[PDB]
RNA sequence: GUCAAUUGUUAUUAUUCAUAUUAAUUUUUUUAAAAGUUUUUUAAUUUUAUAUUAGUUUAUUUGUUUAAAAAAUUCAUUAUUUAGGAAUAGUUAAUAAUAAUUUAUAAUUCUGAUUAGAUUUGUUUGUUAAUGCUAUUAAAGGGGUGUGGAAAAAGUGUUAAAUUUUUGAUAUAUUUAAAUAAUAAAUAAAAUAUAACUUAUUAGUCAGAAAUGGAUG
């Protein structure tokens, strides 16, 4: 960065220096005295895959929402016309709406808890209505770029 | 900056920017972010080359 | 690039129907299906080889043996009404309308 | 490209139902009988120089009972077809013209006449 | 109404009837060919959508392959999928309150999802259309047919208001000692 | 045939269960529920903003002290009336 | 552009269809949508908050200057202002106007707004699968037969596996005219079912819950089995990257059309007998396995077994390093 | 020659910017976090609209129509419900003909908490009623067979409310 | 105010509010013998035009081809009338109208 | 459109139509067959267009329920800081009227 | 076609040969004849009623097909027995006969048909509805 | 709160201005297209309402049931072109269901009117890094028995449209209108249904890629 600090702006860092307290030296000369937060902490640890695996179990998400069927409309019109519900292509059907459908509220679009979650339904081609998993879901929205530096 | 006989601007970029005689003069410089524009005219200027040097 | 598919047999058994005593041939049938003089399916009559050869005729297999557009719609749901439920009774309005 | 501006004067002070609902200006002409000739400022706004200027226009408004005089600053407001012109009636007046009153009150125009 | 006949276009009753739910093609080749569903009044002016009510969705003709699914071998109902996305929200709203139209070209998409039966046009073959006789529905509505009462309650909840206060929710918005 | 087909319905199992485009509608209003990128009121695009900063309404005041008049000893205090092993390093 | 959801707010819910009802609408000149960033509106909003009418030399300064308040061409006050007009510097303006309003009381006694109707008593009272009121409801009965799928697929994917795994077993013999097994078919539908659980783009979070109970345990040790493979393929009998005889079949990649060697443009190189190189190449993937044994997080078990020591073993005795 | 910048930062109100104004690279990567933390609503601010003086009543009118109009045939004893939301939400705030208009369509069609609820939106507007609307949703609490609602209601707006004593002069005359 | 804040960023050695109507001063620093403020332009060249600055019209001047970079200092008259620099102007993510730039 | 079958009532007068629109009284009978079979499938509309016209009407009290209760918090927490700005103004009035 | 061999169904000639033998002679019978009974082969055919060979399917006329197939019109069997043209009277001479005997037809057969009874009704756990 | 980024070889200097790219006319067979609307008991009567003109810049504005289908109006504000610029005129307003000869003197106009010239009034383009420059609508032609709900009513077609389901196995129709075709323009073949022109080519050769001879004078 190009900024200019002033001649004085570390002086609330230099009090506390100046003014510091350690029980043990170790605590005084630890390695890890300048990790202060999380956000520090899974840039330190990023590098060994190990302890990142370890400590970072919520980074490898095994919980989605289960793929649930949701069931038909009983149509009155008899055995007559209840052929068009099966068909050769599974028919995928998502929702648009002036609330629902933007980019930036992707991450509480498709919450599992939200109760206006965007509705995502494929007919299956036998004419059974089970709820797409988040993989299809997405595909509604814009693609992403994403790999491991 | 006018050097008279042109008004010349320099400004920053993601890269080098500009003909092919000011490409060098600021490759061969040794700018690597430089981006430069010689007034698109050269106000005060008959048709010489100088003026895009000085 | 493997996908698999459910035939259009499949889905539904398109069986056609065998001709009913009033068009019981190929060419009454169609005789049946000149509803307006812009579609002349009497004189396309020939083109087809029996019953059963007018009844799978397609959009390419129609249009391939040059029957025109307004003949490619007339021509059509006077077997499909007719597998339904509605052979081609129609009063030819040529007449009137001329 | 010459585009209107509705942030105004009468804008500013009065909330405007719709576009130019209510006005505001000075008592221009009331030669005419029930119909108080006013001039008011509907602003443009230059995109291309960025600097807006005022175009000043002339509108009619009905005022009943003969209220306004010359030189009065009245708060009018649009309303249905009056006339062919007129749709604004003057919803009240602000600053009267103590003289033009006085100066009729004498027997005289309410304005001294223009020199052109 | 006019001497001359709008004959390209002729549309029943008047104009400018409610509105009913269309199919607008843009037109290009069928490769690029994708319809549209939008609620629009029954006659068509020819500026082109300037009598638009609102857009409902877009449906696309052509079967298209994996929607970038995991390439899940295992399911086999893995069909080339067709793509449709639908303004419940306001379907919900013109075909329920305004009381819309309804033409089969779309219809036929939405009871693919489940919104609505299968369309009338709609016609298996194999299975025709049954013989009607008021006698031998008798019986059966004399046999089986629910009792008054309880369809008094069935029809007023399922049409009238879905929202019953319970005694519990009931025993809630009772007041308290403070200002009972 | 509404009976017959109710009938068949309650048989098989694969029903009962909540469709959601059935039961209800998401959300009835026509605008939506909270602002989901749209341009601001300075023309940029919702990716150069974030919702909820300077232009959202005004959280409001907290007390209610109606005149310049307002004299009691006493008040002033009514604003602010503020085991756990904590890391040492943490709570510093 | 500006969306049109502020067309409503400002005039009146569904205002718009309305207004398109009209007869003699749009033609020629519609009348256009009113879309104005909400706090650009011309009327409510103050000069504080509203940019526009911050502006001075054709705007603030005619209202000093009609109002009388002290104006300058820049000073303190909020647009061209200097101080107070003898008016708002002698009236008491704080209850001259609307009375103040009693929704203002809401604000410090806020007991009285309150939603009278649970947001879950809209009709989705199930519309999260998760929930305790859906559970409930449906019941324990009910809530399998949901999510039947949800154990079908995760089921069926492991049983398309447990399948290759047996098919190809060894990938020496030959399962055609020109068909032989391989070990990359395994692999990359693994890769692709390992895809489904990981990925980020092919996103399929769901799967794992039902590993526990769609599991073979004839696959408890998922890479054990896949190091048990490449001991079989380690034959030199058949080419290493061809898997047919490095003689008999000339050039590779003609009997199994997936063969990535033939592109738009692809040609055809010949065939390998089994060298250290590709002795190598089967060591690093023999290796690259072993390590993902354990960092496998979706599959791969916690430690290493017994079957996967003595099956790494053997490749490294048979690839002769 | 003239700054880049300023040939930037001086056209901020250029017309391209006007017309994203609406005045006359897209993932969801680029778009901030903070976004999914506005609560339901929250993004909108107060709205004082005035109307023209004529269509303050036209407005109130057709609501008027409606709601008492609701109980009809056809639509359902929730429409009266349904109509006085729709007056709100767009900020005309419901007059006492409003109030009472829904109370007695509401208590004609049997629906007695939805009653209720009425009046606790007009408890929830912060709108005290008059003693003609205050009688109003008592007759409801009579069908409703609470007393645990009139009692609150009491308290709350009809305290003072004291019989005309014989002294006291008669119905006072138009003050405000 | 805008003294106040060139001289927080040390364009200038120092102001002084002599409360005077007319005219304060203020003492320039050189470095170099060379003056440190190179160019100093007022925004609106006329007084009739009085450009505003968008939160981000302002941020997309600290980044100059993926750096930030805090090198020109420009001054904003926020709403609140609080003279501050483009700097600050951003940190609490608030707009104003643009008096000058300095650099 | 109303079709034309060709055992349907004939007219023989040539100044206008030829066919007249007056059914067999058999075609009375197959019409009340093949009309029921659309009022056999069509009742359903009635009921869903009552369904779906009722979920919108809750779906509006229970949206707007929770937009008018927040609405109200803005709108509560907007005045009573412009009541607190004029409190906050006034006493600028008074100080400046102390100058 | 995905699961090109992954379905453990078996041939045609061990499950049913009279199928098997009702195939129009291709000269390849003993080819045919091993592909499975759920194989979506387009074979030919016979026609056992009309003297002719008719295209259709080997699931189509055999009606069997694998879990995780979208599943057939379950009358198929029928449909696909007989040559298509020649098929139609089959399937309407049943459905006809029994009109007449009662003047009555009702296509919801299907219903009574599924109704195992009231106790295999009860399969269903209802849910506990507000 | 995730994308502003400028590429002419000049010719003392001053002055946006010859030879550049982008987008267009040049520029060429791959989207049109012909007639016969149609009912009806009454020689009749129901149903069959805005591309293509001529000349407009203070301009064009709207429905009682017609339909749908089971107390909502005739008004308006704005914005309006000519290089060199002066008057306009069945007038204005008030009466009123007056006013061919009532009552006022009024009305437009240099803040550029009226007549005259060009232009069909623009969410549409192109150029650009961009305030800008630079396009665009297939669209209302007075009144004279007044019909009709509305004049939109002797060219001007084409929409699955016109009161029995005519018909959707269709998207194909060949002469007058827009609507960017040199579509791997040159090496391994078309998971085709085999039909389209057919050969489908030009420029440069002082300056600056690249020339000698032959004439010329």
């Amino acid at each position: 960065k190009i900024t200019f600090y002033s001649d004085k702006f570390l002086f609330r860092d230099l009090v506390n220096r100046r003014e510091a307290s350690y029980a043990n030296v170790w605590e005084m000369d630890d390695p890890y005295r300048f990790l202060q937060t999380e956000q520090d902490y899974e840039d330190y640890w990023g590098d060994n895959y190990d302890v990142y695996r370890r400590m970072f179990p919520e980074m490898i998400g095994k919980s989605g929402e289960p793929v649930q069927q949701y069931s038909q409309m009983p149509v009155w019109a008899g055995p007559h016309r209840d052929h068009a519900n099966k068909s050769e292509h599974n028919w995928m059907f998502a929702e648009i709406g002036v609330n629902v459908g933007h980019e930036p509220l992707k991450k509480l679009e498709l919450d599992p808890t939200n109760e206006k979650r965007r509705r995502f339904v494929i007919r299956q081609p036998d004419g059974s209505l089970r709820s797409a998993k988040m993989s299809e879901m997405r595909a509604w929205y814009w693609k992403e770029e994403w790999a491991d530096f | 900056i006018n050097a008279d006989g042109a008004r010349v601007l320099l400004y920053p970029a993601r890269r080098i920017i500009a003909n092919f005689r000011v490409a060098d003069i600021l490759c061969a410089f040794g700018f690597q972010n430089a981006g430069c524009k010689i007034n698109l005219k050269a106000s005060n200027n008959p048709k010489a080359p100088t003026h895009t040097v000085e | 690039a493997p996908i698999e598919t459910s035939m259009r047999s499949e889905v539904l058994p398109v069986v056609i129907r065998p001709p009913t005593s009033y068009v019981p041939n190929h060419e009454v049938f169609l005789e049946k299906a000149d509803v307006h003089r812009l579609a002349p399916t009497s004189d396309f009559k020939a083109t087809f080889k029996d019953w059963n050869d007018l009844m799978t005729c397609s959009k390419r297999e129609l249009r391939t043996r040059g029957v025109p557009l307004l003949t490619r719609r007339a021509i059509r749901a006077a077997v499909l009404a007719f597998q339904n439920g509605n052979p081609p009774e129609r009063f030819d309005t040529k007449e009137e309308w001329l | 490209r010459r585009m209107p501006w509705p942030y105004d004067l009468t804008s500013m002070i009065f909330n405007q139902p719709r576009q130019g609902s209510d006005k505001i200006g000075y008592v221009v002409g009331t030669s005419m009988l029930k119909t108080a000739v006013v001039a008011a400022n509907h602003m443009v706004y230059y995109p291309k120089f960025n600097q807006r200027v005022s175009r000043t226009s002339r509108f009619f408004a009905h005022d009943e009972d003969l209220a306004c005089v010359e030189g009065d600053l009245v708060h009018i407001k649009q309303s249905r077809k009056i006339s062919k012109y007129k749709h604004y009636y003057v919803f009240s007046i602000l600053e009267p013209n103590i003289e033009g009153r006085e100066r009729l009150k004498l027997g005289l125009k309410a304005v001294p006449p223009p020199l052109f | 109404a006019r001497a001359l006949v709008d004959r390209k276009s002729p549309q029943l009753w008047g104009a400018p009837g409610a509105p009913i739910i269309r199919m607008r093609g843009h037109h290009v080749t069928w490769k690029f060919q994708s319809y549209d569903m939008f609620v629009e009044h029954t006659h068509r002016r020819r500026n082109s959508d300037i009598r638009l009510l609102h857009y409902l969705g877009k449906h696309c003709p052509h079967p298209q392959k994996s929607l970038w699914s995991p390439d899940t071998p295992v399911t086999q109902d893995r069909h080339l999928f067709m793509l449709t996305t639908i303004d419940v929200d306001a379907f919900k709203y013109w075909f329920g309150v305004k009381r819309c139209r309804l033409s089969v070209g779309p219809w036929n998409i939405l009871a693919k999802s489940g919104l609505l039966p299968p369309s009338y046009k709609q016609n298996s073959k194999i299975m025709p259309k049954p013989i009607f006789d008021k006698e031998q529905l008798m019986r059966y509505y004399l046999a089986n047919r629910k009792d008054q009462r309880q369809m008094e309650r069935e029809d007023y909840l399922n049409y009238k208001n879905s929202m019953v206060k319970s005694p519990e929710e009931r025993a809630a918005e009772r007041p308290v000692a403070p200002f009972l | 045939f509404r009976d017959a087909e109710e009938k068949r319905h309650a048989r098989d199992v694969v029903n009962e269960l909540p469709n959601p485009w059935i039961d209800y509608v998401t959300h009835a209003l026509p605008f939506p529920d909270r602002d989901a990128g749209y341009p601001d009121e300075y023309g940029d695009i919702g990716q150069w903003r974030a919702p909820g900063g300077p232009g959202s309404p005004v959280k409001g005041p907290g007390y209610y002290a109606p005149p310049m008049e307002g004299e009691h000893m006493r008040g002033y205090t009514a604003e602010w009336r503020d085991p756990e092993p904590w890391e040492r390093k943490y709570k510093q | 552009r500006q969306p049109s959801y502020i067309h409503d707010k400002r005039y009146g819910l569904f205002s718009n269809e309305h207004n398109i009802g009209k007869s003699r609408r749009g033609l020629p000149h519609i009348t256009p949508i009113y879309t104005k960033h909400m706090s650009l509106w011309e009327t409510d909003t103050d000069a504080s908050t509203n940019r526009f009418f911050r502006h001075y030399v054709f705007g603030q300064r005619e209202e000093h200057l009609l109002l009388g308040r002290p104006h300058g061409f820049e000073a303190d006050q909020a647009g061209g202002r200097q101080g107070d007009s003898a008016y708002e510097l002698n009236t008491d303006q704080r209850y001259k106007g609307v009375p103040r309003p009693a929704i203002t009381n809401l604000h410090y006694e806020p007991v009285w707004n309150q939603t009278l109707y649970r947001n879950t008593a809209h009709g989705n009272q199930l519309t999260n699968p998760s929930s305790k009121l859906t559970a409930a409801v449906l019941g324990p009965d009910l809530m399998e037969v949901r999510d039947i799928k949800s154990v079908e697929h995760c089921k069926a994917w492991f049983d398309r596996l447990s399948f290759l795994i047996q098919q190809h077993y060894d990938a020496v013999g030959d399962i055609g005219a020109f068909r032989s097994r391989h070990a990359q078919h395994v692999h990359e539908f693994f890769v692709a079912f390992h895809d489904a659980l990981s990925s980020f783009d092919f996103q399929d979070r769901y799967l794992y819950d039902q590993f526990a109970k769609a599991r073979p345990k004839h696959l408890e040790d998922l890479f054990a089995i896949f190091l048990e493979m490449e001991a079989n393929y380690v034959n030199e009998a058949y080419c290493p990257r061809c898997s047919l005889p490095y003689a008999t079949t000339r050039y590779c990649g003609e009997g199994d059309p997936n063969t990535p060697f033939r592109k738009h443009r692809g040609r055809w190189a010949p065939h390998q007998y089994w060298g250290k190189e590709w002795y190598d190449v089967v060591m690093r993937r023999a290796e690259a396995l072993w390590y993902r044994a354990t960092e496998d997080p979706f599959f791969g078990t916690t430690a290493h077994t017994q079957r996967q020591a003595e099956a790494l073993l053997s490749v490294y005795v048979k690839t002769k390093h | 020659m003239r700054d880049p910048s300023l040939k930037i930062l001086r056209a901020g109100s250029g017309f391209q910017q006007l017309k994203r104004m609406g005045m006359p690279f897209r993932g969801a990567d680029t778009y901030s976090v903070k976004y999914c933390e506005q609560g339901r609503y929250e993004y909108q601010r107060y709205l004082m609209i005035n109307r023209f003086p004529s269509e303050y009543k036209r407005h109130f009118l057709r609501f008027l129509g409606n709601i008492r109009g609701s109980k009809s045939r056809d639509a359902v004893p929730q429409e009266a419900l349904h109509w006085l939301l729709r007056m709100i939400v767009d900020n005309f705030n419901p007059q006492h003909v409003h109030y009472i208009a829904a109370m007695r369509t509401l208590q004609d069609s049997g629906e007695l908490d939805m009653a209720r609820d009425v009046w606790k939106i007009m408890e929830r507007q912060q709108t005290w009623p008059d003693t003609a609307t205050i009688c109003a949703y008592l007759d409801v609490c009579v069908e409703a067979g609470e007393k645990t609602w009139a009692v609150e209601a009491w308290n709350r707006y009809c305290t003072e409310l004291r019989f005309l004593q014989a002294g006291e002069v008669d119905p006072k005359p138009i003050t405000r | 105010g805008c003294a106040k804040v060139l001289l927080d960023h040390g364009l200038v050695a120092g102001f002084r509010d002599f409360r005077n109507d007319r005219a304060f001063a203020v003492e320039l620093k050189y470095f170099q013998n060379e003056p440190t403020i190179n160019i100093i332009e007022p925004c609106s060249y006329d007084g009739k035009t009085e450009f505003e600055w968008s939160p981000k019209m302002m941020r997309r001047l600290m980044n100059a081809h993926g750096i930030h970079n805090r090198l020109i200092i420009y001054i904003c008259r926020t709403a609140d009338n609080r003279i501050i620099d483009h700097i600050q102007a951003v940190k609490e993510c608030i707009g104003g109208r643009g008096l000058m730039m300095a650099h | 459109r109303q079709m034309r079958p060709y055992y349907n009532l004939p007219s023989k007068s040539e100044h206008g139509r030829r066919m007249t629109g007056f059914l067999t009284p058999y075609r009375h009978w197959m019409w009340k067959q093949n009309e029921l079979w659309r009022n056999v499938h069509e009742a359903q509309f009635e009921h869903l267009r009552k369904l779906y016209k009722r979920q919108w009407l809750e779906s509006f009290r229970v949206n707007a329920d929770e937009y008018i209760y927040k609405y109200n918090i803005t709108k509560s927490a907007q005045l009573a800081q412009w009541e607190h700005e004029m409190q906050g103004q006034e006493r600028k009035r008074r100080e400046s009227q102390q100058l | 076609e995905v699961l090109r061999e992954q379905t453990p169904v078996v041939a045609l000639r061990e499950a049913q040969p009279e199928l098997f033998k009702g195939l129009a002679e291709n000269e390849k019978n003993d080819n045919i004849g091993s592909l499975s009974v759920t194989s979506k082969f387009r074979a030919e055919w016979k026609c056992q009623s009309c003297g002719q060979p008719y295209r259709a399917t080997i699931r189509s006329r055999t009606g069997l097909t694998e879990p995780g197939q979208a599943p057939l019109h379950p009358r198929i069997t029928e449909w696909s027995a007989h040559c298509p043209a020649c098929a139609w009277r089959t399937n309407m001479t049943a459905i006809g006969r029994k009109a007449q005997e009662e003047g009555q037809y009702l296509g919801l057969e299907t219903s009574l048909a599924e109704l195992t009874g009231a106790a295999a009704g009860k399969r269903i756990p209802r849910r506990r509805k507000l």
